[PDB]
């Protein structure tokens, strides 16, 4: 028989043994259609690492292991590819010769030599090496291919309609993150993602992914819009989505009423705090807010507002007049408050504030009147307010909803900036009225907007 | 010296990805 038997394969660096021996080397003898399991007293193995970094395998036959006459001893075990293998498919590592058949990453050879060792005889025995001449070839599996989706989402959610500006398109890049210390590399494999207004779902793929990484997406940061990246399949068969969704916008707008002067500007405060409780700071559109604070600027050349464009979502706002600007109206607010999660108008409407105009008649010598004013909440006016008689301003002062005038024939005199909705009355004083007969035009009225009374005194 | 014979061979393990059973014999004869 022959003895001292032992089999050695040396494995190319583009495949490898499983962990754990999962390899399960096994001899197995072979004789008359009955297969059987050499023992550990019959069969050891070794791996070893050669001087050029390659796993050599021996399965070493017990040395007095003497091979039956006729029977096929089979060496088997199972290897995986290597990650050489997995990137050359892939397209990511060149072949050098020697390294598959003709060059063919289809036919990667699995072993750099592999051989058998013998004696036989008796006493001083003999010793051969025969090399296998066989150099068996194999295919990687096939490389993955990675899908990327792009998905445009308006300011309230899924395929609600997109007002902000879009680019042509995006640019996504696959990233395989390194796995041997080293540096992730950004720039593995690109795609160019179209962009058309109201197509709200695209999609590419990246080809020819190389197994055995994690993989990551880059994705432009695009103004307008918050993006959000998924991992929809799984770490071994990645698959992204990519969520733009537009941000959110607070419109301030003024309205004037009773207003026939289109030329005057309103200065607006909007305060914004976010939902960390915190200092809101840089540039939405044109205007531009520190420290919480922005100011709008309004007049008709305009359109009378101001966009704050694409604030965080979430962010909470406060519009409020500046004192100085509301001098002269009464100043009421739609939308004044509340937390910008969709797109928002905020409207201050400045009412001008009306007046009262108070004229004596002589038909048929001053002339006391008395006005009576309650405000809209009906309690009595205390308060100066500027009165015009021909051009002269005088304040005029109301004591618990009184004041007093006094006119000559054909005298008006105008009470501007008096409350809203609030009602006069006018009554000329006793004395005054002593020999003349008095009647009124609107001795009693609201102030919805400039009123007109008038007392004629008639001799007699 | 007795007659030997050697052949090696690798095989796709059928259902697995990146998975193949090496097989290297000798077959001695008289
Ligand atoms: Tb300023
Ligand atoms: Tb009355």
């Amino acid at each position: 028989g022959i003895h001292h038997v032992s089999i050695k394969d040396v494995l190319s660096k583009y495949v490898q043994l499983l962990p754990n021996g999962s390899s399960e080397f096994r001899v197995v003898k072979e004789k008359d259609g009955s297969s059987e399991i050499l023992t550990e007293n019959q069969v050891t193995f070794d791996t070893k690492t050669t001087s050029e970094g390659l796993v050599e395998v021996t399965a070493k036959f017990s040395p007095n292991y003497s091979l039956e006459d006729g029977a096929r001893y089979v060496l088997k075990f199972t290897v995986t590819s290597s990650q050489e293998a997995l990137d050359a498919i892939a397209g990511d590592k060149k072949l050098e010769a020697g390294d598959a058949e003709g060059s063919d990453v289809n036919k990667l050879y699995s072993n750099k030599g592999a051989s058998v060792t013998y004696s036989y005889g008796i006493g001083n025995s003999q010793t051969k090496t025969k090399e296998y001449s066989d150099n068996p070839t194999f295919k990687p599996s096939d490389p993955l291919t990675v899908p990327v989706e792009v998905e445009w989402q308006g300011v309230t959610g899924a395929r609600t309609v997109i007002t902000a500006d879009q680019p042509s398109n995006v640019e996504l890049k696959l990233v395989q993150k390194n796995k041997n210390g080293g540096s992730d590399n950004q720039d593995y494999r690109k795609t160019n993602v179209n962009v058309s207004k109201n197509v709200s779902n695209e999609t590419r793929n990246f080809e020819k992914v190389a197994k055995g990484y994690q993989y990551d997406l880059i994705a432009p940061d695009v103004p307008a819009f918050t993006k959000e990246i998924k991992n929809v399949g799984t770490e071994s068969n990645p698959s992204f989505k990519v969520i733009y969704k537009q941000l959110p916008s607070l419109t301030i707008k003024k309205v004037l009423e009773a207003e026939n002067n289109l030329n005057k500007e309103f200065r607006i405060k909007v305060k914004l705090t976010s939902p960390d409780s915190k200092p809101l700071n840089g540039t939405f559109g044109e205007i531009t807010v520190v420290n919480g604070e922005a100011e709008i600027r309004v007049e008709k050349r305009k359109r009378w507002r101001g966009i704050l464009s694409y604030l965080p979502r979430g962010t909470h706002y406060k519009v409020e007049e500046e004192a100085a600007s509301t001098n002269g109206y009464h100043v009421t607010y739609e939308n004044q408050e509340g937390d910008l999660n969709k797109d928002e108008t905020s409207t201050v409407t400045n009412h001008k504030l009306p007046s009262l105009s108070v004229t004596k008649k002589v038909t048929g010598k001053s002339f006391k009147i008395t006005i009576n004013i309650r405000d809209a909440q009906n309690s009595p006016l205390n308060g100066t307010y500027t009165a015009t008689v021909n051009n002269k301003r005088t304040p005029l002062q109301f004591t618990n909803g009184r004041a007093s005038i006094d006119l000559n024939k054909d005298q008006t005199i105008k009470i501007d900036g008096l409350p809203l909705d609030s009602h006069y009355t006018v009554e000329e004083e006793t004395n005054s009225s002593r020999g003349y007969q008095v009647s009124y035009e609107n001795q009693e009225g609201k102030l919805d907007g400039d009123k007109s009374a008038t007392v004629t005194n008639n001799k007699n | 010296e007795p007659q030997t014979t050697l052949h090696k061979t690798i095989t796709p393990i059928s259902g697995q990805d990146d998975k193949y059973e090496l097989s290297l014999d000798i077959t001695s004869k008289l």
